[PDB]
């Protein structure tokens, strides 16, 4: 149970955690291509990804 | 250095690079800052600033154009 349990957060809901961090620390190359992404007035691309 | 994660002559290099462009944390649109701003405005900053360094630094263009050595006097000094 320890091997489920003191085995730890993996249950591992930092990854959300990596979804929000990682959703602000890297939405500087997503956004990079997006910027404008639904229109072309900051001239970008609609294309940020889905990957994590 | 990629071969160690795959003055040493000259280790701010690799050292200062490393040690600061590795501590960013939403390092991809800094890279294209320092990218787009250093091109053109840091080429002719240096390519600029060397020859106004000198232009002013003993000049004295004096030998001013060529003081007509003829003609083919090319570089002749």
């Amino acid at each position: 149970e320890i091997k489920s349990l003191e085995s730890s957060n993996h249950e591992f809901l930092l990854s959300a955690v990596t979804r929000m961090y990682t959703q602000i620390k890297q939405v500087w190359s997503d956004n990079v291509e997006e910027q404008v992404l639904h229109f072309e007035r900051i001239s970008n691309a609609t294309t940020n990804g889905e990957i994590l | 250095d990629q071969s160690l994660n795959k003055q040493e002559n000259e280790g701010f290099n690799r050292i200062g690079f490393l040690l600061k462009t590795i501590n960013n944390i939403n390092k991809l649109p800094v890279a294209f800052n320092i990218i787009t701003e250093r091109a053109k405005e840091e080429i002719h900053n240096i390519i600029v600033k060397s020859t106004e360094s000198i232009r002013s630094k003993h000049p004295s263009l004096l030998k001013m154009a060529t003081s007509l050595k003829n003609d083919n006097h090319f570089g002749l000094p």
